RNA sequence: UAAGCCCAAUUAGUGAUUGCCCAUUAUUCCUUUGGUAAGGGCGGAAACAAAGGAGAAAGUGUAGCCCUUCCGAUGUAGAUGUGGCCUGGAGGUUAGGACGAAGCUUAUGGCGUGAGCCUAAGAUGGACCGGCCUCUAGUGCAGAUCUUGGUUGGCGU
RNA sequence: UGCAAGGCCGGAAAGAAAAGAAUUAGAGGCACCAAGUGGGCCUUCUUCGGUAAGCGGAGCAGGCGAUGCGGAAUGAACCGC
RNA sequence: GAAAUGAGCGGAGUAUUUGAGCUGUGCACGGCGCGCACGCACUCUUCUCCGUGAUGCUCCAUGUUGGCGAUGAAAUGGGGUGCCCCCACCCGUCUUGAAACACGGACCAAGGAGUCAAACAGACGCGCAAGGGAGGAGAUAUGGUUGCCAGUACUUUCUCGUACUGAAAGGGAGAUGCAAAAUGCAUCUGUGGUGUGCACACGUCAUUUGCCCAACACCG
């Protein structure tokens, strides 16, 4: 028992160390998620002010063009041309109803124009991000697809000291930040259900009376029937 | 339902077990699979993975090759440290062409009867892998060597031998038979001894 | 010289003791507390060994192989019969002195031998009770 | 598909094995240890026959 | 009788299964054989000095070790 | 789950007990009705004063 | 062993690895090295280049016993000197005598460094083997 | 003995994988032979056809091989083979071999009550009393 | 590229059939901008300012408005 | 007074979401099987008689060393793997049989994904034979206008 | 003292800024051995011969071949998968 | 409830700090040539805290209330024969395509088709390794024995390889230093040199370097 006593005296130190690191990370996720909620509520009030200052003097407020798109794949894997098939691989949309967050810059929009009959994209809200990260957000840990259960498992994954909780990931996704790529390449591609209530027409664009293409924030009610 | 097109082509061939029927290689694979997981040393990772390998992929080393690369490391060793233990996963053969050699300490998977004699006559020592698991159990102060795979007959026959650039040897039991047409410029053409890339 | 780890490679697929019936691999070793064809439980090649056996009446025998006299086959298994109503935690310590990795299994074995000799003497108090009838040709 | 094989030259085109139509042309050494024994038995029977030369 | 002459149908799909293997870098196989020969013979004069400079530098790196 | 189970939504975001408590005095019909009584007096005041 | 054969595995597969379209048929490409310049020209040119022609003089009735001349180098002369006798060998002293024709090796060549000075008795020797054993401290003595 | 217990025996399929179209031919056994037919409806996996054995039909490994009594079966041939099943007793059951005569089954069935080892084909009348 | 590989052809032309390539022009431009910067940071301080994005949300002061309406006379052409 | 054609809705100028019906798809839950698989445990912690229980093997592959986790899974021609199955004989080991071996029979169940194995009953048989490890080959049938024997509908025509 | 070449020594190195300023279910590079196949056919689009053709011949891709399943009542190839 | 990890089960209290209001002061914003619809900085509504490692490596065992079941049945399956609703084209073969108005196909038993040898090659197993190995034949345990035993044990030139090249006559490969002699001289612990390159040795950060093994490229 001379060897077995030193092991449980070292296991005794690793229990109080994980109990300290659990409550230390509970506070700095309680504190950091309050900071972001003040930003989400306060900066939302700022644009309500500027759009009244615009409207009162007959001016217009050109809103900032959206920097983040949510992109779900709505057609299956059959009969796909090799240019369209590679872009659907480079967006990590390899199965039907897989969904990814992408940036909305000029390199990414010219990839989304080339595969529009296969995808339905649009502009997500704050609740669309946090429903996808909480309910159906998983991570690539040890090359495996493991579901987000605690913020310790997120902090063990990214090792960034800026991404320590699940509100850090919905921060970097919703407001692009310095680490949009590392958060989204951190997660597995989101695998959603088919939408309840149906799809109107898979084979035509959203303007034509169907479903593919861009929805200039209407993609939230379509994803709210899937998450 | 997943579009996994080039996903079987990313797979490689690993073979975690050995094909050998020797019951003493299986004891070293019992010992070095233990040390590979239970130690952070990259030595035991490589010594375990090279012990699995086939007898063609455990090409042997010569004793005059161990005596030259240990010399070129003992040139820039401070002489207060002794020398590494040379370890090869494979066979050490003797070299006739190198008479006198220093007192080096060699761990091999098998020695010749004459490579064993010329090591211990130089003041050296022939070790073994159970004996290397006791002195330096993680490979501290070792020098891991392989032995040469080019220069084999089979490697010299690998190729087309009649496309330009290729200097491989033809499979011919008769040496003076395949020497005429396509191998001399007077006999209608001769394959170009050099081709760019 | 010839270690137990080498002797296990030689006999694992072919032995007198293996008895691969169906696909079960149940060892016929008489120095095996478990019946399993494992390395820890085969007592004929392990350099120390200890099996617990029946004895006279209800006593519990313990056959121990210490590592000393494996060279000699008739001096290598020493047997030590305990009391008739021996406490089975003591039979576990009688083999945990030589090999502590057969401690939990030999308690269960010694407890099994006390359940059997209580039952072997229980089913003969009814079999001889059934056996009052006219029979033919007794043997002696 | 032929590949990088040696050009064979195996020299077995002259009715050498005994089939249903051919007597064959074939020489097998199954009596090698019995003629080995015979020559020694016959050298020991001869060493007696000449004795003591 | 008559059959199908020439087709290029499957070939581009066959050519991309094991990929179009891309070009190799410019430090591999950069043989100067066949290049302009007065500058090829000049560069041999220089490499036979750079080898004996490399034999002398390494020999000078050893005496700066046996004294320290 | 994680937007509907109680202890996983709180294991990930400890501030959700404040977000839900903030969104109860917003749904409250006593707070609500005297919040539109004031926002239809704070905004129209700044509307008629920015047009002068 | 017949049980180890591919026949036993594909037993039941009714084509034995030869296919439905093009069958296994007796000599579909000829018997032997047929068609070496005709329909196997790409095989015979690519893999077996210098076939098909003539080269050199005709040595009628070659005897390979008078053209016997095996070869040993200077670095492999330790193969012929006994291990008792190389250690006593020093330049300027008494050196071992190696009789090459009693060992094979009609000709001595001069590759590598000679690791022990000795007196070599050889039928033949080269420029750079004679030069290189007289400086090492031995010699070479001609024999027949 | 009473058997050791586990979850309920699922048995993905209890129907035998019989041969395709064997009922029409008295030669053809019911043992499974795989179709290599190029136009075979069983091989091409039509809708109304027989199924084919597959890795998905395999049995739950926690409950695989156990008989409906709750016992795995170990075939024995004499009395000394009861001695292996003394510790391995609530897991395995004895199956006296068919060629074991009627004289040697008495010696096996007496001791398998003494030694309390379940026989799968012996002394089921006597195990019912005690 | 031939079948499954991109082999490197070493052709030889006359000198009029080559132009010098401006392919690396935009890379030698931002390379020498990285010795323009780092020669203004370590020693001096004077830098040209970073350019703000036109994709942000500003206010629009309409200096001219029209009505896009598809008049009747747009069809008579 | 469409169950037709063109538009349009979703329970209807009521107060905002998705009328519902069907997949070898999707999500998710089980079980199997294979990974370029990824991690953990394997120095028996203490203790425990009968009249809380058993296991724990340093391991390619098993009735898988034991758990946890993740992903894939169809396929002709074809390749390969299989402590994958089967038959005759040989070397070894371990056992059966006149209280009934081989063979044959089956509303004889059992269990294996399967090839198959095993039990039981014969109101069958009447003397040989099983299991495991190796070795070996004249070693697996449904069809070749297949070979040989027999039988059968046509047909009491 | 310039030029061209191969080295040597020291320096710097947003490891590539900001301007929409990439993304990747992105391990790269070699080699051995050997099958089957080398009758194809259909389709959106481009197209040639033809009066035309369920005709003949091509281009880019996708399919059947080799593969079911859910739909178009039925249909190798259409729609969905 | 065989470790119930909870805003949920417990303890400990009367509060904790989230929003909504109403706001100060700077800045930012909106107009001009003073506004701020309360953006950034520093009274209403809400429950808030700390808790329990595995001394369990793994597996399996613990409710309640009836109905049935008293050792002659009950109960789950399995098997057998029908039936209902549903689904379902004849198998093998060539073929772009067969359910075919395309071939072969009445039933059963028993036979019935990648074998053996020779030459090379590659993969892998094994022995020895600058060496390897015979073959033929002897020899004597056996000059024995029905047999085992045509096996085993033992012993010697020939062949493959260590060196290639030339049509042939023929010739015949180390490194370094000094150095420039139509066989230069001296050393003999040694990768021919450069780029990339496991392991290991000394520092650094959350790889710098040395040696580079196997290997590749460029040369000599
Ligand atoms: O040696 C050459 C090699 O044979 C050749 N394949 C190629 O390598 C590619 C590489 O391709 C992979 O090489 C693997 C085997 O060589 C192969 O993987 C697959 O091979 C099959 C059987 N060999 C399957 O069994 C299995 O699907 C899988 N292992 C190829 O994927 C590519 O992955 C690299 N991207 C580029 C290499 N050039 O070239 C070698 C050069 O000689
Ligand atoms: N040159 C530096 C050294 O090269 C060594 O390797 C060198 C040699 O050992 C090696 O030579 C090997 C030889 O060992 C082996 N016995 C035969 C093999 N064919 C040779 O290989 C070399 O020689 C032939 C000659 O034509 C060349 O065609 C071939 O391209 C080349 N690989 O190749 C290199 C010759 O330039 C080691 N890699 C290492 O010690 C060190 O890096
Ligand atoms: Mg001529
Ligand atoms: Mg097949
Ligand atoms: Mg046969
Ligand atoms: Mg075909
Ligand atoms: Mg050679």
């Amino acid at each position: 028992a001379a060897f077995k006593q030193q092991q449980t005296e070292n296991f005794k130190k690793a229990v109080v160390a994980r109990k300290a690191a659990k409550a230390a990370l509970k506070k700095t996720a309680y504190l950091r998620a309050r900071k972001y909620s003040r930003e989400y509520r306060g900066a939302e009030k700022k644009l309500v002010t500027l759009r009244r200052q615009a409207a009162s003097h007959g001016n217009y407020y050109l809103e900032a063009k959206p920097k983040v798109a949510v992109v779900t794949r709505i057609r299956g894997i059959a009969k796909v041309n090799p240019k369209q098939r590679k872009i659907l691989q480079l967006l990590r949309l390899r199965q039907i109803f897989n969904t990814v967050f992408v940036k909305m810059n000029k390199p990414m929009e010219n990839m989304l124009r080339a595969v529009e009959p296969y995808i339905a994209y649009g502009y997500p809200s704050l609740a669309t991000v946090r429903a996808m990260v909480y309910k159906r957000g998983y991570l690539k840990i040890n090359g495996q697809r493991v579901k987000i259960t605690d913020n310790q498992m997120i902090k063990d994954k990214y090792n960034n000291a800026d991404i320590v909780c699940a509100e850090d990931m919905v921060n970097q996704i919703y407001t692009c930040g310095k680490h949009f790529r590392t958060v989204t390449h951190g997660m597995w591609p989101f695998k959603l259900a088919p939408p309840a209530g149906g799809m109107r027409q898979k084979r035509r664009h959203f303007v034509e009376g169907g479903d593919y293409g861009n929805r200039d924030t209407l993609i939230n009610r379509f994803l709210a029937r899937m998450i | 339902g997943v579009d996994l097109t080039g996903i079987s082509k990313k797979s490689r061939v690993i073979r975690h077990h050995t094909y050998s029927t020797n019951p003493y290689i299986k004891l070293l694979i019992k010992l070095y699979k233990f040390l590979a997981k239970r130690t952070s040393s990259g030595f035991n990772k490589v010594v375990y993975q090279r012990l699995i390998k086939s007898r063609s992929n455990r090409a042997p080393i010569s004793l005059s090759r161990i005596a030259v690369v240990m010399k070129r490391k003992a040139v820039f060793t401070a002489k207060s440290k002794a020398a590494p233990i040379a370890v090869v996963v494979g066979d050490v053969l003797d070299d006739v062409r190198m008479a006198r050699i220093p007192a080096m300490r060699v761990c091999a998977l098998r020695f010749s009867k004459s490579a064993r004699q010329s090591i211990v006559a130089a003041g050296g020592e022939c070790l073994t892998f159970d004996q290397l698991a006791m002195i330096a159990p993680t490979g501290k102060n070792t020098y891991l060597l392989r032995g040469r795979k080019s220069g084999r007959e089979s490697v010299r026959h690998f190729g087309a031998s009649g496309v330009p650039g290729s200097h491989s040897k033809p499979y011919a039991t008769n040496r003076g038979k395949e020497t005429k047409r396509g191998r001399r410029t007077g006999r209608s053409y001769k394959r170009k001894a050099f081709r760019h890339v | 010289s010839h270690s137990v780890d080498l002797q296990w490679i030689l006999v694992r697929q072919n032995s007198r003791f293996l008895q691969k019936r169906g696909g079960i691999r149940m060892s016929n070793d008489p120095f095996n507390n478990n019946g399993n064809w494992t390395k820890r439980h085969c007592g004929f090649l392990n350099e120390k060994a200890a099996v617990v056996k029946p004895a006279k009446g209800g006593a519990i025998c313990v056959t121990v192989k210490d590592g000393s006299s494996n060279n000699k086959p008739r001096q290598t298994y020493r047997k030590t019969v305990h009391a008739a109503g021996v406490r089975a935690s003591d039979v576990s310590r009688a083999v945990a002195a030589v090999r502590p990795d057969l401690a939990d299994v030999s308690f269960r074995r010694a407890r099994r031998m006390a359940c059997i000799a209580s039952r072997t003497a229980k089913v003969a108090a009814a079999r001889k009770a059934r056996s009052e009838k006219i029979k033919f040709s007794r043997k002696s | 598909p032929k590949g990088n094989n040696a050009i064979p030259h195996v020299h077995q085109k002259k009715h050498w094995n005994p089939c249903s139509s051919q007597k064959g042309n074939v020489k097998v050494f199954l009596n090698q240890p019995a003629q080995k024994h015979r020559r020694r038995r016959l050298r020991l029977l001869k060493a007696k026959k000449v004795f003591p030369r | 009788a008559k059959s199908k002459n020439h087709t290029n149908h499957n070939q581009s799909s066959k050519n991309h299964r094991n990929g179009i293997k891309g070009p190799m870098p410019l430090h591999l196989h950069n043989s100067k054989r066949g290049s302009w020969l007065p500058a090829l013979v000049n560069a041999r004069r220089v490499r036979k000095h750079n080898q004996k400079a490399a034999l002398k530098k390494r020999r000078e790196r050893i005496a700066a070790f046996a004294a320290k | 789950n994680g937007i509907k189970n109680r202890r996983l939504r709180l294991r990930l975001n400890p501030y959700v007990k404040r977000e839900t408590a903030a969104a109860k005095g917003m749904r409250n019909v006593a707070n609500r009705d005297a919040r539109r009584k004031a926002k239809m007096a704070r905004v129209t005041k700044a509307k008629k004063a920015a047009t002068k | 062993p017949t049980r180890f054969k591919k026949c036993r595995h594909q037993r039941g597969s009714t084509f034995c690895g030869y296919g439905r379209v093009g069958k296994h048929r007796k000599h579909e490409s000829g018997r032997g090295n047929a068609g070496g310049m005709h329909h196997h020209r790409i095989n015979f040119d690519k893999y077996h280049p210098g076939y098909f022609g003539k080269l050199g003089m005709d040595h009628y009735h070659r005897k390979k016993n008078p053209m016997w001349k095996p070869t040993i180098n200077l670095n492999n002369l330790s193969r012929l000197i006994a291990a008792e006798e190389a250690a006593k060998a020093t330049k300027g002293g008494t050196l071992p005598v190696v009789d090459l024709q009693s060992s094979g090796y009609a000709k001595l060549l001069g590759n590598g460094h000679i690791q022990v000075p000795c007196i070599v008795k050889a039928r033949y020797v080269s420029k750079l083997a004679d030069k290189k054993i007289r400086k090492a401290g031995g010699a070479v003595v001609l024999q027949a | 003995v009473k058997p050791t217990v586990s979850k309920a025996i699922v048995k993905k399929r209890t129907k035998r994988f019989t041969r395709h179209r064997y009922e029409l031919f008295p030669q053809l056994s019911s043992s499974w032979r795989k179709p290599r037919g190029e136009d075979s409806p069983v091989r091409r996996r039509y809708k109304g056809q027989k199924a084919m054995p597959n890795k998905g039909y395999g049995s739950d490994r926690a409950t695989k091989y156990i008989t409906p009594s709750g016992f795995r079966s170990f075939p024995i041939n004499n009395v000394e083979d009861l001695y292996m099943l003394v510790m391995q007793n609530r897991k395995y059951a004895g199956v006296i071999s068919h060629t074991v005569g009627a004289r040697k089954r008495k010696a096996i069935a007496r001791k398998a009550m003494e030694l309390d080892v379940r026989l799968a084909n012996g002394n089921a009348k006597l195990r019912k009393i005690a | 590229p031939v079948r499954t590989r991109t082999l490197r052809k070493r052709i030889c032309v006359r000198f009029e059939h080559v132009r010098k390539s401006r392919c690396q022009e935009a890379f030698k431009a931002k390379e020498h901008q990285f010795q323009a910067y780092l020669a203004a940071k370590k020693a001096g301080k004077a830098l040209p300012p970073l350019k703000k994005s036109s994709r942000m949300g500003g206010i629009v002061r309409p200096k001219n408005v029209e009505v896009l309406a598809r008049r009747v006379a747009d069809y008579e052409a």
